[PDB]
């Protein structure tokens, strides 16, 4: 069981890296992007046209990054627990052929142990944790939302924000009434960012809840 | 007396936009709508003010004392003030630092009438900071007191049916 | 910077080649030989947006600008409004 | 407006070009030439004709009326003309100054195309820490 | 192109780098038009600038959809016979639970093949032949061993038409460009003349045999291969020869009848797929009209025609090319053929027309949910196509000042409405559930939204159910029941297996999902009705017909001006829509098993999949993965070492592509460019790469695959986690 | 000519933006000062930000003998 989470937090920080040992080994330039400087870092896309060319700034490929170490820092820990859980209030064995394998991760274990917290808002009055559970929810809607920001891309966001900001101007009751910032879709780097600094809670803020709200009950 | 005015997209020329369609220029509309800031400035904003605070004022009552967060109230101190007496405090100043994207600092007293005005160029601004106060200190003495003849009106109610 | 991406290249002909880009480059400015003999890389930039429409064709052969400005307008978003 | 009408570029209506943000600053505008009635594309969605008078119409911003030419030249003409109105007057003669048509010989005005040193090997990062005594502001 | 036009040379074009635009892939190696190439592959911007031809081509590669329709068919006919399960089935329903496919034991399979009824080892059906298959006014394996190659003629020969056309010299405009009769003929004699001869052919040989099965024997101990002729005498237990009537009309007398149809609407007890006693009118009914109504017309005339104050002009004259288009009249067409699918997803589930469905739960919802991502995924498309019209088609631009020309004109408008009307929806129509959360989990019941908390009381029927379960007291002639079962009033004893269809009861938790499906439906149309409306020109960008209606992104500038276009605001109208339908599916087996299937025995004490536990708690959004999502799905994740275990066996995978799409969907370009190249690096120095310079994805072809994996990961991913929820209890 | 009506009544025409309804109820200056502090505003609302906002929130939390959480 142990002989492959142990070659899956090896092809983590290893992948993670030759993003990050690339990102950097040249935030300098190259073939694509030769003189790819005196900003460097974030200058967050190109034009269209050489190949198409995109998230190809250093910190495009840190931002590219983190997912990594956000998938790494997971199966390491994701390990431990499962191990430690059933190495407590009861079995090992259950790691043993349990762990060997693929669905059965997700099955008992993501699937086993849970149980204690989400019948916990219960159809039957709020029971023993409730922070954890909504916290849990907040934790699955804080990551989904990640992905606007992430397959949306200034570009649509801006244009309909040019038919959204033709009513104010066009409406009674809401006219001479100025904004002093003119409405705009957020920066081309800016989103990459905000969806992460997104993806990340949601997705820290799950674990958080989900180990405490199930180690906790246990059994273990 | 033509197809519809003398047939036209805005006041005049058309690459303003407007469209002027009805629900935008039938006098059956814009009519109901100019003793108030829609097309001229009446007396200052001094008095607009409380029927404006007032008018809006008994609004937000059986939505926050029929709909309340724990509703249909047993406290003599709902079906009416209650907190809500808060939402016209937490927004009467929601306005003042909005009026401070005005300042241009004067005094003429302009709103006794001389020569059939136009405000003329009475678009963009032209009412300076020492005006949005006058509104916003009507707001209050609209919105908290506007929200008692709520309270203050027994209720006498007409139900579901 | 305020507009500053480099599509120079080193014919800076401009024929069969590049014309593309709103406004923005008013060029035919010929250096004392550059074969076509027409030269640089802009005129005066403070004026539109920020393309690279401005190569996508004529070459630059190394980078080919895109939006590096920062300083920027709104005149220089298509919103300001 | 009509008391004073006087128009050339027809339409009717359109939620298209011009506004607020066209009087409060600054305005830009298209005109040009034209042989027997015709039907034209349009920028902001809609559709018209066109046949005299100045043939001068109005335009939100100056991307927008350009493209009389990225499609306006595909329908004859030399000639189309857009300048720049303020709400007072004048500096930035838009389409005026001298010559016309992005690719002739008289003078060259501003662009320039090195900075400092050339596209050579700036493998040399930035130099200096910015400090006010040392030509890097250009 | 070049060789060696024209006059010169059958010599076929094999050998000669390229084709497709002109600069085209170019001596010069690259593998981009690898991609190109398959992609485009259709198109028309080029093959030539000259209609023509690409009706001649499209009339073509058409034919060879039903040709393959053809070939497929019969392998399901042929399947569906001598890999049995059918004869066995049929004696012997309530009882079996089907089978067409089997393996062949190599390696691990086997697993997958696990005893399904009328005694072998097989994969079981959610796809209800065998059920269609009822019909068989005859029954036998080798006989649908007939129907099978009677498909495989209809092709070859439904195939060779295709030879038949565009390497065949072809036909020209005209016979297009000439449309004047073309829906007269297909509605009138098709429509028409199938339905009608369905109908002969609906009452001659099916409603007896199985008017008399629906009792017991053993097939052939019933309906001959020839039997059902001249011998009208047969045809004298299900109505008269016509006795003394002569070709309807009256001076016709009934002391005792009024032939077969003698309408239904409700269920057979003993067989509740609804009466086929119908079946034959409501066909016959059909066909009369299109028999008449095909006899249209000749075209404009009635369009030219009326116009009004700010009404359409243009509907007058609304298109000369609208025989002069194909991408428009193709793009509608897919909004009503697939808006017209999912509307068969409703009458289905609460009207059945197969014996043995409802009963048979998981081989009609699978259906509906099949059919539920074709009029949806034929909808987007709906939309897409119009954007290829939108920016182009037509040569010049006459087609003037019109209905079009007219709703553009406004268009910063009809979609800044829309807009609003989202937000209000989703703060109505969504964050409603996240009260309850976090009330609920604060935990004050008073005050949540409950079916019963916030003000209902015990009813919700007072609206247009209770008045359709009750309508055969009107201008209505009647005939016990209703329509469609699983309305308001009356009626119950459905079924002697297992259930079918009942009421279906209502208020919230019924009443706010079917809410969220209008924020839902809404959101997603705004981005495709945007998306088409502002195809070829905008206030971002003007010059912006210029390319195509791909285009990746125009640049850096004006702040974003990436997404724009419209092959990606039909990009991001699949991404919902991927939910518009993944959520409407997580509505139905919620509802149809919370309530509805479930189960009778004695003083049918109804015993639902579940007692309603619906009730309170849907309405949570935890409840629907407390009582869904963990709930259900307990069946995928046990699903291991059994017969069906294909499905948990999928479902790591597909639950894995999903999640292998983000890669494709979140990242840059010239990102597996930098990475490609030090590859392309080690590849030289062992002398192994350059040639057919090796290129990464092409801005959009990245995001074609993010989306594509995007929803076939996120989708089959239920497949499964349905099928192992309706195959073993339930 | 009987349908050459001569426009029955012209109008004039074109009412105005000429004059639909005199003005405003004669209820102004019986509020002239009344109610003022927002009406002497000359330097205020930091003042009804401690002030309202401390007896919105003062007594509005505390409370005692709880009807608790
Ligand atoms: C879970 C989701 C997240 C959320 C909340 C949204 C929300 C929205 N998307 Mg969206 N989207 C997402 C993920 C999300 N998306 C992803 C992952 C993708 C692609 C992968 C997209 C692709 C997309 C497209 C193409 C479009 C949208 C659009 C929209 C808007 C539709 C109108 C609406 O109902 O909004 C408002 C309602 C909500 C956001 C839901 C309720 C939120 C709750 C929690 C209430 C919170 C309010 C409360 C006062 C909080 C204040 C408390 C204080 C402590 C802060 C809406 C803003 C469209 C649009 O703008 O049309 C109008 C546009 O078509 N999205
Ligand atoms: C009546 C309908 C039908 C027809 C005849 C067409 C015809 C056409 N479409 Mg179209 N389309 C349709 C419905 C239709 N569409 C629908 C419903 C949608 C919504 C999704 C679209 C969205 C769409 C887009 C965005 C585009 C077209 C384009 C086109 C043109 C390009 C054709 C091509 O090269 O094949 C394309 C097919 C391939 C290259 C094959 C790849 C298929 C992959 C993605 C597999 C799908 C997943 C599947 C599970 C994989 C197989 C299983 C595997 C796991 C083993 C062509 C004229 C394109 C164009 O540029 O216009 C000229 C443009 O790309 N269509
Ligand atoms: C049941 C409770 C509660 C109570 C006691 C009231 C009482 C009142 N509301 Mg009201 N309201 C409530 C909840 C409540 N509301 C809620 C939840 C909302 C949601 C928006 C509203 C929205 C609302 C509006 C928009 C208005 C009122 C109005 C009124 C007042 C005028 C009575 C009338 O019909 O004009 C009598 C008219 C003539 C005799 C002429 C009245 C004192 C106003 C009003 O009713 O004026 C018509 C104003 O219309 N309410
Ligand atoms: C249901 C689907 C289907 C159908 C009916 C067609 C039909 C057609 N495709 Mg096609 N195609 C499809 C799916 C389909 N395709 C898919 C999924 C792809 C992947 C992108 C392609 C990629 C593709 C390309 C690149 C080309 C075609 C072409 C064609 C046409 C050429 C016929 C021919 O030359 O000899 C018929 C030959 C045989 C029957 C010989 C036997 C070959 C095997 C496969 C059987 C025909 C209209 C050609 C075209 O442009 O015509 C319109 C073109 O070269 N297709
Ligand atoms: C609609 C679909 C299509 C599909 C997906 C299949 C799929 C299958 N067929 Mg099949 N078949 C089809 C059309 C199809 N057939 C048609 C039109 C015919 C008539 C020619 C057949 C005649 C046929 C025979 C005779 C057999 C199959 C068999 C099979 C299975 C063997 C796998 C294989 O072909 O390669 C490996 C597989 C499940 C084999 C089977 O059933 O044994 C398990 C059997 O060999 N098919
Ligand atoms: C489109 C139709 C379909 C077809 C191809 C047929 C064909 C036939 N029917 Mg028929 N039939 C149909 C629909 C059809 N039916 C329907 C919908 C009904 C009931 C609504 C009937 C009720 C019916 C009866 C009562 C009889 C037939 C008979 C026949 C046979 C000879 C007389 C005839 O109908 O036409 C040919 C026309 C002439 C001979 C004149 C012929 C095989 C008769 C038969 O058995 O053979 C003579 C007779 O028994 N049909
Ligand atoms: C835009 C212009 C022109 C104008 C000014 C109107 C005006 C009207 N149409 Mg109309 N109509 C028009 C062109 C026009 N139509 C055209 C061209 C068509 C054909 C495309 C129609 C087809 C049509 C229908 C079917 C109806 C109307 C109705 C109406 C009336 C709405 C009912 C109402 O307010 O009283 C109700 C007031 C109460 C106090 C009650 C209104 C007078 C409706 C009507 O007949 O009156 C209800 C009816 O719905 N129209
Ligand atoms: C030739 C014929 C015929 C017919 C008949 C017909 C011609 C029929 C047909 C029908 C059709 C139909 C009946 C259709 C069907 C369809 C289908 C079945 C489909 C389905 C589906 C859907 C739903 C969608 C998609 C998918 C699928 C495909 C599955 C005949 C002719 C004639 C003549 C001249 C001579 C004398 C006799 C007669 C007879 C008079
Ligand atoms: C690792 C793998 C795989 C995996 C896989 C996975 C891990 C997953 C996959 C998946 C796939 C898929 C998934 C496809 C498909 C499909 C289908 C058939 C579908 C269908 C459908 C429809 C019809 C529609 C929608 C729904 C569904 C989906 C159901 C492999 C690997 C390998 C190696 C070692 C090397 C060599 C090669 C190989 C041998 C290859
Ligand atoms: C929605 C969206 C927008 C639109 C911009 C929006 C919607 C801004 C809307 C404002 C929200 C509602 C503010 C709420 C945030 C609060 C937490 C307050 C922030 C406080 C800060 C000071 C931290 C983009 O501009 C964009 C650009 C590039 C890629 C993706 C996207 C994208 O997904
Ligand atoms: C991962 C990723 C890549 C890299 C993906 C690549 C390079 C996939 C292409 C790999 C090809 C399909 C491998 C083909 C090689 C084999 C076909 C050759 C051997 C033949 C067989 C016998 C194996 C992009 O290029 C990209 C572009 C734009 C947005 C996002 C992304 C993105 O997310
Ligand atoms: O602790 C909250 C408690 O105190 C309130 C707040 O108004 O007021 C009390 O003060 C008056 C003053 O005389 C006392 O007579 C009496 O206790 C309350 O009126 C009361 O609401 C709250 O119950
Ligand atoms: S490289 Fe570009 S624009 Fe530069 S000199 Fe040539 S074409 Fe001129
Ligand atoms: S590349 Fe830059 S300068 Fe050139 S046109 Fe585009 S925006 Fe203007």
């Amino acid at each position: 069981g142990d002989f492959l989470v142990h070659h899956a937090i090896a092809l983590g920080l290893h992948t993670t890296t030759l993003i990050l040992v690339k990102g950097a080994l040249d935030a300098r330039g190259s073939k694509l992007m030769p003189d790819k400087k005196d900003f460097g870092y974030s200058f967050p896309c190109d034009g269209p046209g050489r190949g198409g060319t995109c998230d190809i700034s250093a910190w495009d490929d840190f931002y590219l990054a983190v997912f990594w170490m956000l998938n790494t820092i997971g199966w390491v820990t994701f390990y431990w627990h499962w191990k430690h859980i059933t190495l407590w209030r009861g079995n090992v064995s259950q790691f043993n052929e349990s762990s060997t394998y693929l669905m059965g991760w997700l099955r008992d274990y993501l699937w086993l142990n849970s149980s204690q917290l989400i019948n916990g808002i219960t159809p039957l009055v709020c029971n023993s944790l409730s922070v954890w559970a909504w916290m849990f929810l907040f934790g699955h809607l804080v990551w989904a939302t990640g992905f606007m920001f992430l397959i949306s891309w200034r570009g649509y966001w801006q244009e309909l924000i040019e038919t959204l900001a033709w009513a104010h101007e066009r409406t009674p009751l809401a006219n001479l009434i100025r904004w002093r910032d003119k409405p705009v879709a957020l920066s081309i780097v800016q989103a990459r960012l905000v969806g992460l600094v997104h993806f990340s809670v949601g997705y820290i803020f799950t674990y958080a809840a989900f180990l405490i709200a199930s180690t906790s009950g246990k059994f273990g | 007396k033509p197809t519809y005015q003398v047939i036209q997209p805005l006041n005049g020329d058309p690459f303003i936009g407007g469209l002027e369609t009805p629900v935008t220029s039938s006098p059956l509309i814009a009519w109901y709508l100019s003793n108030l800031p829609a097309y001229r400035t009446a007396v200052n904003p001094l008095l607009r003010g409380v029927e404006v605070g007032l008018a809006h004022g008994f609004l937000l009552v059986g939505p926050f004392v029929k709909a309340g967060p724990l509703r249909n109230t047993e406290y003599a101190g709902a079906a009416g003030s209650l907190a809500a007496a808060g939402l016209v405090v937490i927004l009467s100043m929601c306005l003042t630092m909005y009026g401070i994207a005005s300042f241009k600092e004067g005094e003429p007293s302009i709103a006794p009438a001389l020569t059939l005005t136009g405000r003329k160029k009475q678009p963009d601004q032209l009412q300076s900071a020492d005006g949005w106060a006058k509104f916003t200190g009507g707001f209050f003495f609209g919105g908290v007191s506007g929200v008692t003849w709520a309270c203050f009106l027994m209720y006498v109610l007409d139900l579901p049916y | 910077m305020s507009h500053s991406v480099k599509i120079y290249d080193t014919c800076i002909g401009c024929t069969q080649c590049v014309r593309a880009c709103p406004t923005d480059v008013l060029e035919m400015i010929p250096w004392g030989g550059c074969k076509a003999k027409q030269i640089a890389s802009a005129p005066r930039t403070e004026d539109c947006v920020g393309c690279k429409r401005c190569e996508s064709a004529c070459p630059t052969d190394f980078l080919s600008v895109r939006v590096y400005l920062w300083h920027e307008t709104t005149r220089s978003m298509g919103l300001a409004y | 407006e009509l008391d004073p009408n006087t128009p050339s570029p027809i339409f009717a209506g359109s939620t298209g070009g011009l506004l607020r943000k066209a009087q409060v600053e600054e305005f830009y505008v298209i005109t040009w030439e034209s042989p027997k009635e015709q039907i034209f594309e349009m920028p902001t969605g809609g559709a018209a004709i066109m046949r005299e008078g100045p043939n001068l119409l109005k335009l939100a911003r100056k991307e927008q009326c350009l493209a009389l030419g990225t499609r306006l030249r595909s329908k004859y003409k030399i000639k189309y003309q857009f300048y720049r109105v303020f709400p007072s007057g004048e500096v930035q003669y838009l389409h005026p100054k001298d010559g016309v048509y992005p690719e002739k010989v008289n003078p060259g005005r501003q662009g320039v195309g090195l900075n400092m040193r050339s596209i050579g090997k700036n493998v040399s990062p930035i130099e200096v820490k910015f400090t006010g005594k040392q030509p890097y502001d250009l | 192109l070049v060789d060696r036009d024209p006059i010169k040379t059958s010599f076929e074009q094999w050998a000669k780098p390229g084709h497709f635009s002109r600069t085209i892939a170019k001596g010069p190696d690259t593998t981009t038009w690898i991609w190109n190439l398959h992609a485009d592959a259709h198109d028309f911007d080029s093959h030539t600038s000259d209609l023509e031809e690409i009706s001649r081509k499209v009339f073509s590669a058409h034919f060879g959809q039903l040709s393959i329709i053809f070939l497929w068919l019969s392998g399901m006919y042929f399947h569906g016979a001598r890999f049995s399960n059918y004869e066995a089935w049929l004696n012997d329903p309530t009882h079996i639970g089907p089978s067409a496919q089997v393996v062949w034991p190599i390696v691990g399979q086997e697993i997958l093949n696990g005893d399904v009824g009328g005694g072998f080892r097989g994969i079981q059906i959610t796809s209800g032949f065998f059920q269609i298959w009822r019909a068989s006014g005859i029954t036998s394996e080798l006989q649908l061993y007939c129907t099978a190659i009677g498909a495989l003629v209809f092709a070859g020969l439904m195939l060779f038409a295709g030879w038949f056309h565009y390497h065949k010299a072809a036909p020209k405009l005209a016979w297009f460009q000439d449309v004047e009769s073309m829906l007269n003929h297909h509605l009138a004699g098709l429509l028409g003349l199938g339905s009608l001869s369905w109908a002969r052919h609906q009452v001659h040989v099916s409603l007896p045999i199985n008017q008399f099965l629906n009792a017991g024997v053993d097939p052939k101990e019933i309906p001959l291969p020839h039997e059902f002729i001249l011998n009208r005498d047969l045809l004298a237990q299900l109505y008269p020869s016509f006795a003394e009537g002569a070709t309807p009309f009256f001076t016709l007398n009934w002391s005792k009848y009024a032939d077969f149809l003698t309408f239904r609407g409700g269920l057979d007890p003993l067989t509740g797929g609804l009466w086929l006693t119908d079946i034959a009118h409501h066909h016959l009914a059909i066909a009369i009209l299109f028999l008449i109504a095909g006899h249209m017309y000749r075209i404009k005339d009635i369009l030219e025609a009326h116009k009004g104050p700010f009404t359409g002009q243009g509907h007058k004259g609304l298109y000369e090319i609208l025989t002069t288009s194909w991408h428009a009249q193709l793009s509608i067409n897919l909004a009503m053929l697939g808006s017209l699918t999912i509307v068969v997803a409703q009458h289905m589930y609460s009207m059945p027309p197969y014996p043995y469905l409802a009963t048979d739960y998981a081989t009609q919802l699978s259906l509906f949910t099949h059919h539920m991502w074709i009029g949806g995924f034929l909808i987007v498309g709906a939309a897409a196509h119009a954007a290829i019209f939108m920016v182009r088609d037509y040569d010049p631009t006459t087609r003037y000042n019109d209905l079009l020309d007219r709703v553009l004109r406004h268009r910063d408008a009809i979609i800044s409405h829309l807009n609003w009307v989202c937000i209000f929806l989703g703060f109505h129509s969504f964050g409603l559930y996240i009260h309850n959360d976090t009330m609920s989990a604060l935990g004050r019941p008073q005050d949540m939204f409950s079916d019963t908390a916030i003000q209902l009381q015990p009813v919700f029927a007072q609206w247009i159910q209770n008045t359709h379960a009750l309508a055969p007291g009107t201008t209505a002639p009647g005939a016990t029941a209703s329509t469609s079962l699983t309305w308001g009033g009356g009626d119950l004893v459905a079924v002697g297996n297992k259930v079918a269809l009942l009421p279906i009861p209502l208020g919230t938790a019924d009443f706010l999902v079917h809410h969220i499906h209008a924020f839902t439906i809404h959101v997603t149309v705004l981005i495709l009705l945007k998306g088409v409306l502002f195809a070829r020109s905008s206030r971002l960008i003007p010059d912006k017909a210029n390319l195509g209606f791909r285009f990746p992104c125009d640049g850096p500038g004006r702040g974003g001006t990436c997404q724009v276009s419209a092959w990606d605001h039909v990009f991001l109208g699949l991404f919902w829509m991927y939910n518009s339908i993944s959520v409407v599916i997580f509505h139905f087996s919620w509802k149809m098993q919370s309530d509805v299937w479930g189960t009778i025995n004695d003083q049918g004490v109804v015993t639902h999949i579940t007692a309603g536990n619906f009730a309170q708690s849907s309405i949570t959004i935890n409840g629907w993965l407390r009582d869904f999502l963990w709930a259900q799905a307990s069946q995928v994740i046990q699903s291991y070492g059994s017969s069906l275990s294909a499905y948990g066996l999928f479902f790591l995978g597909a639950h894995f592509v999903w999640a292998f799409s983000l890669m494709f969907l979140f990242s840059g370009r010239g990102y597996w460019q930098e990475l490609i190249e030090s590859i392309v690096w080690a590849h030289n120095k062992l002398k192994v790469a350059p040639a057919t310079q090796p290129r990464a994805l092409s801005i959009v072809q990245g995001r074609a695959v993010g989306v594509t994996h995007y929803l076939l990961g996120g989708i089959a991913t239920t497949w499964a986690f349905f099928l192992a929820r309706i195959i073993a209890v339930g | 000519d009987l349908e050459d009506i001569a426009n029955t009544t012209g109008q004039w025409d074109v009412y105005g933006s000429d004059a639909p309804s005199p003005y405003n109820s004669l209820q102004s200056k019986f509020f002239e000062t009344f109610a003022a502090p927002f009406t002497k505003r000359g330097l205020l609302l930091k003042f009804l930000i401690l002030g309202g906002g401390s007896l919105l929130t003062y007594v509005s939390a505390n409370a005692p003998q709880d009807v608790l959480p």
